[PDB]
């Protein structure tokens, strides 16, 4: 119930220039 | 009755524990001691895309809280990830 594919997709993880 | 939720816990890999020791370590990005209280899981809502308020938040700690502590640790954290493992109700 914690968006499994947003929880990566918003943090742990968000570099792009 | 069994516990098929602290059974996962203890078989889990490597694998899997990396990948929840990074929302553990975010979650409780300000914290005092190492745990959770809303004030630092809502953090988070607003870049999961949404935003839940400090008196709803306490049902993401009170899922896991077998201790009545409060806040959240390793211990009841983890568990909230099995519990939500895959949809398929
Ligand atoms: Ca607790």
């Amino acid at each position: 119930r914690i968006s499994a594919d947003a929880m990566m997709q918003a943090l742990l993880g968000a570099r792009a220039k | 009755m069994d516990d098929i939720y602290k059974a996962a816990v203890e078989q889990l890999t490597e694998e899997q524990k990396n990948e929840f020791k990074a929302a553990f370590d975010i979650f409780v990005l300000g914290a005092e001691d190492g745990c959770i209280s809303t004030k630092e899981l809502g953090k988070v809502m607003r870049m999961l895309g949404q935003n839940p308020t400090p008196e709803e938040l306490q049902e993401m700690i009170d899922e896991v809280d077998e201790d009545g502590s409060g806040t959240v640790d390793f211990d009841e954290f983890l568990v909230m990830m099995v519990r939500c493992m895959k949809d398929d109700s």
